[PDB]
């Protein structure tokens, strides 16, 4: 499977959906910057809309603890 | 890791299977439980960075935890580098050289310079520093994964 | 393997057969997982290109990337091969012979070849190349395999 | 089983297919040079239809990767 | 099996009851395959002849194959009588007798001469021999189960 | 789980409520003598009446044996 065929479902807590990517990201051997790139831009595309939602009023220079508390409830 | 042969040295011997598997088999059982903790610490007793960071790429599965373990690891290590100033001057021939963030996460030494470093009179604990940076990133992991 | 003596010299001792069983077993349960790449450097410490062409020998199952593997460690060896020319003139007899992609795979060199060769003063690292080729066609492999 | 008798079923993916062959071809003892005269022969010779004309496409001078990944979606 | 001991000296080693164990547990799992040589090749290093009897000897099961291998392994013995035949006159006593094919399979040498013609200089690699007929059978009774 | 939100049930031996108590207060890592505070207080605060009104009689200077001995019929 493709790191961008890696989506969020509509039920599915995104703590899961992070595992996955970073499991996915685990076979990817890319250099770093574009690793860094995929990491800030992808992961948050293929949020679903009730966690996207949330993750745009982080806004930019979150961490990941900071993420992962902040789509909890949804 | 390195050990104390017979004869009254340090020198290096590997881990053992067994123990990797033991290692592996915690993980597997207890997660993130906070039993992890000094069982890793009993389990890395005389171990280099480079076991340690053996021991980290072999895990499977919970790959946030060990993504936010990574990036805690350079973080300490930026410090490391920070707090730490490079020397005056250039290193001398009688001497070897300073370790950094990188050396200490053994990416950017070998084996026997980590082996130099530790053997060496004075003996430098780049073990116990990675070791609390694990610890500590470990505290992160537990306080999170609580639910 | 070739590894040190308590008297302080570098000997060739066999692998043992719970480590041989943990090669199999790593490979029955985790197939082409990227885990097995660490864990297999981990097993490979110290190893010889005899040791090593056990290890692939002795598996069973996914025989297609065992043939791609196959075929990359030979075209990895026509690079060593192309990459490094033979030497200058006859061999001396104070001297042993430099090897080839053939004797890096263990196909061409023995065992008391392959220990001359990284004991003696120099030594060569037929193993970290051979290791090298191994990773790079696991990585070949390990892309493939990914679904 | 001979090696002849080795071929790819109507519904079955050819890497299954591979892996038997290359099983099979573990099994014979011949030389070098004959046994890369039946790798690029017999293999796709047995191979199913659909994917025999996916790999007729390839044409010569194809590696198993390629194959494997030709042959995907059959 | 016939082991160097810590002192310098090639002196006589039991084989251990997991190794022995090993070696039952891969015929049971895995019969006829392919595997199983390599296998075999490792488990049987530095072995003797008559350890080779004891490990042929302890299989339980697949009688049919156990035949047509000691049917092969007396051929190759037959075979080893005719290309090379008795030496000139009587024996010296300043020197060990040259081997039969009978005392490759082991049968009609006793422990201790086994340990002379490997220990003694120039050593006489008995256990090879033998090794290469197990090995020539195995093929022959793999190409057999084959289906 | 936060330590606030661990509470005895109406119906749960407090014992199996101390358990989860020293083992939510095992994932605090705060110093000693906040955790000492958290002992005296939270546990008591947050029992049920039937064992909270047990637990007052004891008065202070209680130790768990006799806690876990008091609230035993409870």
């Amino acid at each position: 499977t493709s790191i961008l065929d890696i989506r969020q479902g509509p039920k599915e807590p995104f703590r899961d959906y992070v595992d996955r990517f970073y499991k996915t990201l685990r076979a990817e051997q890319a250099s770093q910057e574009v690793k860094n790139w995929m990491t800030e831009t992808l992961l948050v595309q293929n949020a679903n809309p009730d966690c996207k939602t949330i993750l745009k009023a982080l806004g930019p220079g979150a961490t990941l603890e900071e993420m992962m508390t902040a789509c909890q409830g949804v | 890791p390195i050990v104390q042969n017979l004869q009254g040295q340090m020198v290096h011997q590997a881990i053992s299977p067994r123990t990797l598997n033991a290692w592996v088999k915690v993980v597997e059982e207890k997660a993130f439980s906070p039993e992890v903790i000094p069982m890793f610490s009993a389990l890395s007793e005389g171990a280099t960075p480079q076991d340690l960071n053996t021991m980290l790429n072999t895990v499977g599965g919970h790959q946030a935890a060990m993504q936010m373990l990574k990036e805690t690891i350079n973080e300490e290590a930026a410090e490391w580098d920070r707090l730490h100033p490079v020397h005056a001057g250039p290193i001398a021939p009688g001497q070897m050289r300073e370790p950094r963030g990188s050396d200490i996460a053994g990416t950017t030494s070998t084996l026997q310079e980590q082996i130099g470093w530790m053997t060496h009179n004075p003996p430098i604990p780049v073990g116990e520093i990675y070791k609390r940076w694990i610890i500590l990133g470990l505290n992160k992991i537990v306080r999170m994964y609580s639910p």
